[PDB]
């Protein structure tokens, strides 16, 4: 199945979807009539092939001269998030689901673009320094201007946790120069190991009913959860608890036996981790209605994640903020103020109980589940929409 | 072409219960017309109306509208025949008018079979009358027989065959429900299936996982009052035993 969760990052109206299309052919759709013209809310999904010519996009070597057929390397799946500074929660969720990143910078649009920088920062925070950098709108720029842009980018990427991350000049519309990108996908991104015995944990980003308009109820379908595994091969025929729960104010975890564990385009026996998977469960498709299973944790039955509202956070912050042009000073965190705490996939609205030296105690208005220590990206409301302040770990 | 004879006599022979409507009264009584032979007309005298001298303000309310009567006397060649509605029992309202209503509904079928087929009405009427309304009672109860007793369609020749098709098209209502299955469970699918397996066996359509459009057929329009309600009750029953939540519009 899908071997490595590779994410796509860039500015809004630059062409992440376009890039995906160029790579795979699989469309992110762009939907709900708002997003048909403009920008997606959900993650965009695509399945790209790597079968190398060693003597590729398709498993045949008729194209690159030598008739010695395309030698199977990998199959990779995309994690394409919204690159808008309003919808950052989704991006954050994607980030602690990904194994590696793909940057997208346009030629004619500037080098210190705010959103892109923010994305980069997020990636750095959440252990995602494996970034393949792509020059995108180069089918517009001069023989000198492009070079200048590249130089500027290089200059920028000197103090960042990205040091010598590779840059490729592609056209997402004209279909050129993606060979290099493909090569890098095997070269610069090795897949981090993901075993059998590391306790099975599924991180849900999407809720899906496949209940088509027109059918009869004597021919029914269950609930499908679109979520990623980063530990534990889920096999067909297992019982599950989804632990952030269902709301009564108290919450109670949801129990579902596996109908299917579906990856690629064809349903499989297994779901080997480091991939984003559509899990058919006996759970109602009415709870998989639109975007209900977003930021929920799934464990195999006989397991104890903990649903915390009162949290011990170890926090770290910036000197100067991101999301804006206008990079504003980080004023100190203020008590009993609504922050957004992004933990793996959750985007919970939290109130500050205490501020110490490097630790903070937080109240959650919506309960999140901590199994391990859990990776956090933090966010705040200063300029209406949510800006990225810093990062944390749950000290548990 | 519009209307014609019923039973092959020019006049409603002595002592047969008929129906008329009163058109106007000036001094004689009403200038009625015999509703079985519509274009022909008889009349009634004032003492053969209601016995209490009917006032002119009592007189005006009854014109145009119809009632039931019997015929006193018949001119063999004049149309000027004497009516009787005063000396008529109340059972003839049940007897004649429903029999006439059973002959009003064959006027509804023999109009588009005649003029929308562009033939005069009496010729495809008088192919029907003698083997149907003289062999036994008149043919509308036999028209609910001839849809299953096809010795009548072959018992007479069809001069046209459009009329054989236009009969069973005519002689042979949805209550919308947007029930909202707002479930949050694990055994909900089964419940839904169970619900389907009793409410559909009337027209049930899936819209999504929560919304369902079911258009329950009613016969008297008020007989689907006992159907929709029943369905609702079933729905209520269903979801308490499985784990989810169903809400009804």
């Amino acid at each position: 199945q899908a071997t490595i969760n590779i994410g796509t990052i860039g500015h809004v109206a630059h062409g992440k979807s376009t890039v995906v299309r160029a790579i795979s052919g699989v469309q992110t759709v762009r939907f709900k009539d708002e997003l048909e013209r403009n920008i997606t809310i959900k993650l965009g999904y695509a399945n790209a092939k790597i079968y190398k010519c060693q003597e590729e996009i398709s498993p045949k070597c008729q194209r690159p001269g030598c008739p010695g057929r395309y030698k199977l390397v990998r199959h990779v799946s995309f994690v394409d998030c919204p690159g808008h500074d309003i919808l950052m929660s989704t991006m954050l969720s994607g980030a602690a689901v990904m194994d590696a990143a793909l940057l997208l910078i346009a030629g004619n649009e500037s080098c210190p673009q705010p959103q892109t920088s923010e994305h980069l920062a997020a990636i750095e925070i959440m252990k995602l320094k494996h970034v393949i950098i792509l020059q995108n709108k180069v089918d517009l720029m001069r023989e000198e201007s492009a070079l200048e842009h590249q130089k500027s980018i290089l200059k920028f990427i000197r103090g960042t946790i990205a040091d010598g991350a590779p840059i490729v000049p592609i056209s997402a519309q004209l279909k050129y120069n993606i060979d290099a990108v493909n090569e890098f996908i095997v070269k610069t991104i090795p897949v981090p190991p993901r075993d059998f015995m590391i306790s099975p944990r599924l991180i849900v980003i999407r809720s899906f009913d496949v209940n088509k308009p027109g059918a009869e109820i004597e021919d029914l379908k269950g609930g499908v959860a679109g979520g990623s595994i980063l530990n534990g091969v889920f096999k067909l025929g297992d019982e599950i608890e989804i632990r952030p729960g269902i709301v009564t104010i108290q919450c109670k975890p949801i129990f579902s036996n596996i109908v299917s564990l579906f990856a690629e385009q064809n349903d499989l026996k297994f779901a080997v981790p480091g991939g984003l998977i559509g899990v058919g469960t006996k759970v109602d498709p009415t709870l998989c209605r639109a975007d209900r299973l977003v930021g929920q944790v799934v464990g195999a039955k006989g397991h104890l994640p903990n649903i915390y509202t009162d949290i011990e956070i170890n926090y770290f912050l910036l000197r100067r903020l991101l999301g804006v042009k206008k990079q504003a000073k980080v004023r100190k965190l203020e008590p009993n103020e609504v922050l957004m705490v992004n933990i793996g996939s959750t985007a919970t609205g939290a109130r500050v109980v205490a501020v110490k030296a490097d630790m903070a105690r937080l109240q959650l208005t919506s309960p999140a589940c901590t199994e391990i220590n859990e990776k956090i990206a933090l966010s705040r409301r200063i300029e209406k929409h949510w800006r990225l302040i810093g990062w944390a770990t749950i000290k548990k | 072409t519009s209307h014609c004879r019923f039973y092959e006599n020019k006049y409603p022979e002595i002592d047969d219960i008929v129906m008329v409507n009163v058109q106007q009264i000036a001094e004689m009584g009403a200038y009625v017309k015999l509703l079985e032979y519509d274009n022909i007309e008889g009349m009634i005298l004032l003492s053969e109306l209601s016995r209490r001298r009917i006032r002119s303000i009592q007189k005006l309310i009854r014109v145009g509208k119809n009632d039931v009567a019997v015929v006193l006397r018949v001119d063999k060649e004049k149309g000027y025949i004497d009516l009787s509605k005063r000396r008529v029992s109340s059972e003839d309202i049940i007897k004649c008018e429903e029999k006439y209503q059973k002959s009003k509904t064959v006027h509804s079928i023999l109009r588009y079979c005649a003029e929308k087929f562009q033939i005069p009405l009496e010729e495809l009427y008088k192919t029907i009358a003698w083997p149907l309304s003289r062999k036994f009672g008149h043919a509308y109860e036999a028209f609910k027989l001839s849809i299953i007793d096809e010795t009548v369609w072959e018992g007479i020749e069809p001069p046209s065959k459009d009329v054989l098709d236009e009969l069973k098209n005519y002689i042979s209502v949805k209550i919308r429900a947007d029930v909202e299955v707002s479930c949050f469970s694990y055994e909900g699918i089964d419940a839904i299936k169970d619900a389907l397996k009793s409410a559909e066996d009337v027209k049930v359509k899936l819209v999504a996982a929560p919304l369902y459009v079911l258009t329950t057929q009613a016969l008297d329009k008020q007989k689907g009052i006992e159907q929709l309600e029943s369905a609702i009750e079933k729905i209520t029953e269903v979801i308490t035993k499985y784990g989810g939540v169903c809400n009804i519009t």
